[PDB]
């Protein structure tokens, strides 16, 4: 486009929303917290993998 | 609370592991400035009769 | 949150049931040693579902 | 709690367990899968939400009950054996 | 009264309890029989992951 024309995203394009951004990171560290507490309950490292 | 922390090894481990995860996040989310905010508040009205 | 409640309640009841069917105890003793039998289970469960 | 309390090598432990748990699993499931049929059923006035919550739950429930009921006894014995 | 899995009582509940211990006996069998076969339903499980 011609010299002097810039662009910007506002509205719905500023933000960008949900699954595909970092929501499986949530599922992920949730899972890490889980295997942690399972290594607490079984006092193994394998056994939670069951 | 020792002899049971002494008997189940990974329990404490998981506890520390957690404490580090926390303090490690709270580094990323923590804003680095010089010192604390020190001065009283100064509000300031400012006009000009040219 | 109707499914994870009934699970806890039913666990609690059914294990005492089974214990009594199988051991011939009086209800309160059946449960006095059948509660002392599923405790850490529901516990970690609560500390992992969260 | 059959191994480190009694002394049963996993091959018999596991089966005694899955039999000792075979009723509760089935009840909780048969109660839940019905319980969330209200959601998947309602038409009009709030369906969309009710449905989209319900069906994911019901399906997800019927599979992980009829499958893990076979796999989990094995999930253990595969993980238990290889590493000890 | 120890051991009673509600068999010899009334009409439908009795036949239900009977058909039940029947079904979970057949079950314990079935899964004891998938127990001798560690590595087959592993192929099935991984396919499931895919």
């Amino acid at each position: 486009l011609p010299t002097g024309v810039g662009y910007d995203w506002t509205g719905m394009s500023y933000q960008e929303r949900l699954s595909g951004n970092q929501a499986p990171s949530l599922y992920a560290i949730s899972l890490i917290v889980v295997f942690l507490c399972l290594a607490a309950l079984y006092e193994s490292w394998s056994i939670p993998f069951s | 609370m020792p002899n049971f922390f002494i008997d189940r090894p990974i329990f404490a481990w998981v506890i520390a592991i957690i404490i580090m995860l926390a303090g490690g996040l709270a580094i990323l989310k923590l804003p680095v400035a010089q010192y604390p905010t020190i001065a009283p508040p100064a509000v300031t009205i400012s006009a000009s009769y040219p | 949150a109707i499914g994870l409640l009934v699970d806890d309640a039913i666990v609690v009841v059914e294990n005492v049931e089974r214990v009594m069917a199988e051991e011939g105890l009086p209800p309160k003793e059946a449960t006095r040693k059948s509660m002392g039998q599923i405790q850490g289970a529901l516990v970690g469960i609560a500390m992992v579902l969260s | 709690d059959l191994m480190d309390k009694e002394g049963k090598g996993l091959i018999e432990a596991t089966l005694d367990a899955v039999r000792m748990r075979l009723r509760p699993i089935l009840m909780t499931s048969l109660a839940f899968i019905l319980g969330v049929m209200p959601l998947v059923i309602s038409t009009g006035a709030g369906s969309g939400a009710q449905n989209a919550v319900g069906t994911g739950v019901m399906g997800g429930m019927v599979t992980a009950t009829v499958l893990a009921i076979f796999f989990v006894p094995v999930f253990f014995v595969v993980v238990r054996r290889r590493f000890s | 009264a120890k051991g009673d899995h509600g068999e010899g009582k009334k009409g439908f509940f009795g036949w239900f309890n009977r058909m039940f211990e029947k079904s979970t006996h057949h079950y314990t069998d079935s899964v004891g029989g998938i127990l001798r076969s560690t590595g087959r339903y592993l192929v099935l499980y991984l396919i499931i992951v895919v």
